[PDB]
C-alpha cells in the first residue's frame, strides 16, 4: 500500500509535468498558426487592393475616353 | 486566453529586444550597449550611430551584458527606463514583465539583482524569467538540442522533456563578435586601418562590418579538405585535355573610401572556418574549443540509455541565432552527423525571426494559464530578505 | 454600410483633414480642414471644460498633437468629439430625416501616427465606443494609408512634416516598428534661408518658399534674378537663394534612410523597398524636392562601381568592359509610381495622398461583409483590447 | 444639444482600466488591465469656415 501510494503520487507528479509540457506545446502550436494566419490575411488584403486599383484605373480610363471622344468632335 | 498584456524584454549580449505580448513583432531592437558622453550622460538606441559618427572625445561605448549572457552593470541596465519611457511608453508599474541564458546553476545572485531592479527601483507588479534556449524550443518542442550561435559565441543546450540539463550546458567563445574582429583584421590593409577607442570599433561593427558579414559563407565540409580535393580535381581537368569553385570572386563596395574589395570564395569561407577550427588562429586553442567537438555536450547529456538520450537530442536539433543565418546549418549538421554516425539527425530552424528568436520565445507570455510559469511577486522578495 | 456615412479623420499637429461620405464616382480631396486645437477652461473645483472658442477669454488654448505625438490625450478625445458632433449637427439640419439615414450607422476610420502609445490607442478606442457611441472603428496607420494609395507590399515612407520627418519601412504590408524613426522638416528650409537672407523677415522668407520661383535643382533656372509677390502684395526680387535652403534637410533624411534600410535583414525584401520610396507631406510639393531627394539617395547609397576604378578598367581594355557585380542588395533606387487615375488628386498634387489611402481602404473594408479589419460593437462588448485582434 | 445628437445617431457595456488580481485563491500580485464594469459601475463649430475656398 505504501509503495503504490508513493508510486501513484510520483506518477501524478509525472502527469502534471507532462500535461504542463504538453499544454505549453499546444499553446505554442496555436500561436504559431495564428502568426501565419495574420500574415496571410494581411498579404491577401494587400493583393486585393492591387486588383481594386486596377479596376479604379480601368473605370477612369473609360470615363476619360468618353469625355475626350465628345470633346474632340464637338464645339 | 488571459486578460493581460505583458511587457517582453530580452537583453542579449549584443541586441536588446522589447515590445508588448499582444503583437507579432517587437516595438524596438536596440543595442545592449550605450555611449557615455561627457556632467555625465547616457545614450541608448540604434540611431541615437549618430553620436558615434560625430567622433567626439570623451564619448565611450560600454556594454550591459557579459559573455555569459548575463547583465553585469545594473545601474546602466536600469536602459529599462529608456525602453519604458520612449519605446513602450507605459509606466513600469502597470503590466506584468517577462524577461530572459542556460547556466550550470551557480550564478542563478542574478535573481536577487532582478528583484532589486524590478521591485526596489522600477516597481514592476510581477515578473517571469524564461530561460532562452527553453523558450525558443517551446515556441513546439519539449525536448531539444538547442544550438544558438550568437554574438558572444555558440551556446549549446540540451533540453529533455521540458527540463534543462545544466551540466551539459556548453558555451563556445567564438561567434558573431569574433567574426567582426576577423573581418576587420583581415580587411585592414585594404581600408588603410592596418576600450578607449570603443566608439569607432562599435560604429564600424554596426555599419560596414555588419553588411560585409551579411553579404561570408560557411563551407559544407572542412575547408582544408575541400581545398585539397578541388585542387586534386582541378589538376585532372587541366592534365586531361592537354573549374575550381574556390576561385570565384566576390565584390563588396566599401563606402567610407568609395572602394571595391574583392575576395575569392575561399577567403569568404575562411572567416566562419574559425568557429569550427579555432586552432587556425592561435596555437593556444585546441580543436576541442571548436563548435563540432563542443558532441561534448550531448555526451555529457548521456551522463544524465546514453544511446537513447543521444537519439532523442539528435532528432530534435534546433539551430538558432543571428550568426546561424550565414549561408551554409549544413556544416553544423555535417559536423554533428560525423560525430554520431549511428543516429539520424533531424534539425529545425526558423527559415525567416532568428535574430530575435529569443524574444519570440519569451513572447510565446501568451500561455493560457498563470500556473505555467514561475511568477515572482514583491512577496517572494520580502521572504528571501529574511535571514 | 452606407457610403454617405463613412467618416475619415486624419489628425496632424497643425490641422486635421476630415471627410464624411465617399463620392462613389471618384475620390475627392478632403475639403474640411480644421485646425488641431481645443480650448480648455478650468472650473474652480479642479475639473476641465472644452470649447471651440476662448469662452469670455476664460479658457486656455490646448494643442493636443505636437510633432505628430499626442501630448494631451484628453484634449485630443475632446477634439474628436467636437469634430464628430459638428458633423452630426450639420447633416441633421440640412436633411432632418438624417438620423434614420445618413446618421444611423456611422463607421469611423481614424488615421493614426506611428508615435501613438498602445495606451493612447486603447483610450481612443474606448472614447469612440463609449463617449461618441460609434459602433465600428478602423485605426489605420498613416504609413499603410500611404502604401495602399497602388498597394505596395514593400516600400519606404518618407513623411516630411514641419518640425520632424518620419521614416517608415513597410515589408510584406507590415510597418516595421523597430526600424521606424523620425528626425527633428520644412522649417529647416525657412531657417537655412534666414541665414542666406539676413535682411528679410519671416513672412518674406515663408512667401518665397511657397512661391512659383522656389525650386530644388538637380525657364526659371536660367535667370540670375526672379520676382515674386508678398503675402501683402509687395514685390520681391531674389537671386540664387531661391534654389537654396533645401539641402541640409535632404541630406539628413537621406542619411537616415540609409541606416534604416540597411537594417532590413532579408536582402530580397530590402531590394524591393529601395525600389518603392514614397515621399509625402507639404514640403514635398516644393518644385524639384522629391527628385532632389531621390538624387541624394542615389549619390549616397547606390551600389555601383566607383568612377576612378571604372576609368582604369576602361584604359586597361584599350590594349568592352564587363559590369562589376556587387553583393550589396540595393543596386537600384526608385520612387514608387503614383497612380495617375485619380483626376481630382492629380489636379491638387499628392502631398496629402495618405488620405487617398484611407478613402480606398474604408471603401474596401466598409462596403464588404467581412469585419476582419475593424472593431465592432460585438467585439467591443474584449473592450479596448479588441483593437489588437484586428491590427493589419 | 450635442450630447443628444450623439445619443440619437448610430442606433452595451463599458470598460475601465484598473487593477486586477488573478486567482488560481488569489495570486499575491496586481496589474492594470481593461476590466468590464458591473451593472453599477459643450459646443459646436461651423464647417464652411473650415471648408476650403
Amino acid at each position: 500500500l505504501y509503495k503504490n501510494h508513493e508510486l501513484l503520487k510520483l506518477e501524478r507528479k509525472k502527469t502534471e509535468a507532462v500535461a504542463r509540457l504538453k499544454s505549453m506545446n499546444k499553446s505554442a502550436i496555436n500561436q504559431y498558426n495564428r502568426r501565419q494566419d495574420k500574415k496571410n490575411k494581411r498579404l491577401k488584403f494587400g493583393h486585393r487592393l492591387i486588383a481594386t486599383h486596377t479596376n479604379l484605373e480601368r473605370d477612369e480610363q473609360k470615363r476619360a475616353e468618353k469625355k475626350a471622344k465628345e470633346r474632340l468632335q464637338a464645339l | 486566453t488571459l486578460n493581460r498584456k505583458c511587457v517582453v524584454i530580452h537583453n542579449g549580449s549584443h541586441r536588446t529586444v522589447a515590445g508588448f505580448s499582444n503583437v507579432e513583432l517587437p516595438q524596438c531592437i536596440i543595442p545592449s550597449s550605450y555611449i557615455k558622453r561627457t556632467e555625465a550622460e547616457f545614450i541608448f538606441g540604434t540611431y541615437n550611430i549618430d553620436a558615434a559618427a560625430e567622433k567626439r572625445n570623451g564619448d565611450e561605448v560600454y556594454t550591459l551584458v557579459d559573455s555569459q549572457g548575463l547583465p553585469y552593470n545594473w545601474d546602466a541596465l536600469e536602459q529599462w527606463r529608456y525602453l519604458y519611457d520612449t519605446q513602450l511608453k507605459v509606466s513600469p508599474e502597470e503590466l506584468p514583465l517577462v524577461i530572459t541564458p542556460a547556466t550550470n546553476g551557480k550564478p542563478d545572485a542574478i535573481l536577487e539583482r532582478y528583484y532589486e531592479l524590478a521591485f526596489d527601483k522600477l516597481n514592476v507588479p510581477v515578473f517571469q524569467i524564461v530561460i532562452e534556449p527553453l523558450a525558443i524550443a517551446l515556441s513546439g518542442k519539449s525536448s531539444a538540442f538547442v544550438i544558438d550561435i550568437g554574438a558572444s559565441g555558440c551556446n549549446v543546450t540540451p533540453i529533455i522533456d521540458g527540463i534543462v540539463v545544466k551540466n551539459a550546458v556548453v558555451r563556445s567563445k567564438f561567434g558573431g563578435d569574433f567574426l567582426d574582429f576577423q573581418v576587420h583584421e583581415r580587411l585592414a590593409p585594404l581600408i588603410k586601418e592596418e576600450q578607449k577607442r570603443s566608439t569607432d570599433v562599435w560604429y564600424e561593427a554596426s555599419t560596414w562590418i555588419q553588411q560585409f558579414k551579411s553579404t561570408l559563407q560557411v563551407s559544407e565540409k572542412d575547408l582544408f579538405e575541400l581545398e585539397r580535393y578541388y585542387k586534386e580535381q582541378a589538376d585532372i581537368y587541366a592534365k586531361q585535355q592537354e573549374n575550381n569553385p574556390l576561385v570565384q570572386k566576390k565584390n563588396f563596395l566599401f563606402k567610407p573610401l568609395n572602394k571595391t574589395l574583392t575576395l575569392d570564395l575561399k577567403e569568404c569561407y575562411q572567416f566562419a572556418e574559425y568557429l569550427f577550427k579555432p586552432q587556425l588562429i592561435s596555437d593556444k586553442f585546441s580543436p576541442e574549443d571548436g563548435l563540432g567537438p563542443l558532441a561534448k555536450s550531448v555526451k555529457k547529456a548521456g551522463a544524465s540509455s546514453p544511446e537513447q538520450v543521444y537519439s532523442l537530442l539528435l532528432t530534435n536539433v534546433i539551430i538558432t541565432g543571428s550568426t546561424s543565418l550565414i549561408e551554409g546549418e549544413q556544416r553544423i549538421i555535417k559536423e554533428l552527423s560525423i560525430r554520431f554516425p549511428q543516429y539520424k539527425l533531424t534539425t529545425f530552424a526558423n527559415q525567416v525571426d532568428r535574430k530575435i528568436q529569443g524574444w519570440l520565445g519569451a513572447l510565446t507570455a501568451n500561455l493560457p494559464s498563470w500556473s505555467l510559469g514561475k511568477w515572482y511577486s514583491k512577496e517572494d522578495y520580502e521572504t528571501l530578505k529574511r535571514d | 454600410f452606407r457610403q454617405d456615412s463613412i467618416l475619415i479623420i486624419y489628425p496632424r499637429s497643425q490641422t486635421t483633414l476630415v471627410q464624411f461620405g465617399l463620392n462613389e464616382e471618384t475620390f475627392t480631396v478632403p475639403e474640411l480642414e480644421i485646425p488641431t486645437q481645443i480650448y480648455r477652461t478650468t472650473r474652480q473645483d479642479g475639473s476641465y471644460t472644452y470649447h471651440s472658442t476662448n469662452k469670455d477669454n476664460k479658457a486656455e488654448l490646448i494643442k493636443p498633437i505636437q510633432n505628430g505625438e499626442i501630448i494631451d490625450i484628453s484634449a485630443f478625445t475632446q477634439f474628436l468629439r467636437l469634430i464628430f458632433v459638428s458633423i452630426l449637427s450639420d447633416r441633421a439640419n440640412k436633411n432632418q430625416d438624417a438620423f434614420e439615414a445618413e446618421l444611423s450607422n456611422i463607421p469611423l476610420l481614424l488615421i493614426t501616427h506611428h508615435s501613438w502609445s498602445q495606451s493612447d490607442l486603447e483610450i481612443i478606442t474606448q472614447y469612440v465606443f463609449e463617449s461618441l457611441e460609434i459602433n465600428n472603428l478602423i485605426q489605420l496607420p498613416a504609413s499603410l494609408a500611404a502604401t495602399y494609395s497602388i498597394s505596395l507590399q514593400n516600400c519606404c515612407i518618407i513623411d516630411v512634416g514641419t518640425h520632424h520627418t518620419d521614416i517608415i519601412p513597410i515589408v510584406d504590408y507590415a510597418q516595421l516598428d523597430h526600424l521606424v524613426s523620425s528626425i527633428p522638416g520644412g522649417q529647416s528650409i525657412n531657417d537655412s534661408l534666414k541665414k542666406l537672407l539676413p535682411q528679410w523677415d519671416d513672412d518674406q522668407i515663408e512667401s518665397l518658399k511657397k512661391s512659383p520661383i522656389f525650386e530644388v535643382l538637380s525657364k526659371n533656372s536660367d535667370l540670375e534674378f526672379n520676382t515674386f509677390w508678398d503675402e501683402k502684395g509687395n514685390e520681391i526680387k531674389v537671386g540664387k537663394q531661391r534654389f537654396q535652403g533645401c539641402n541640409n534637410l535632404i541630406k539628413n533624411i537621406s542619411n537616415r534612410v540609409g541606416l534604416t534600410l540597411d537594417n532590413i535583414d532579408d536582402i530580397n525584401k530590402a531590394k524591393a523597398v529601395w525600389e518603392n520610396i514614397i515621399i509625402v507631406g507639404g514640403t514635398t510639393s516644393i518644385s524639384g524636392f522629391k527628385e532632389a531627394l531621390l538624387g541624394q539617395l542615389l549619390k549616397d547609397h547606390l551600389i555601383i562601381e566607383p568612377e576612378e576604378e571604372k576609368s582604369k578598367r576602361e584604359e586597361e581594355a584599350k590594349s568592352f568592359v564587363p559590369t562589376i557585380e556587387y553583393v550589396q542588395c540595393p543596386t537600384v533606387i526608385k520612387l514608387a509610381k503614383y497612380p495617375d487615375y485619380f483626376p481630382e488628386w492629380k489636379k491638387s498634387g499628392y502631398s496629402e495622398i495618405i488620405f487617398l489611402g484611407a478613402q480606398i481602404v474604408s471603401k474596401q473594408i466598409f462596403t464588404h461583409p467581412k469585419d476582419t479589419f475593424y472593431i465592432t460593437r460585438e467585439k467591443y462588448n474584449k473592450g479596448p483590447a479588441a483593437l489588437w485582434d484586428v491590427q493589419f | 444639444d450635442p450630447q443628444t445628437l450623439i445619443t440619437k445617431a448610430n442606433k452595451k457595456e463599458s470598460w475601465r482600466y484598473d487593477w486586477y488580481q488573478p486567482s488560481k485563491e488569489k495570486y499575491p500580485f496586481r496589474y492594470k488591465t481593461w476590466l468590464r464594469n458591473q451593472e453599477d459601475e459643450e459646443d459646436i463649430l461651423d464647417l464652411k469656415e473650415f471648408d476650403r475656398r
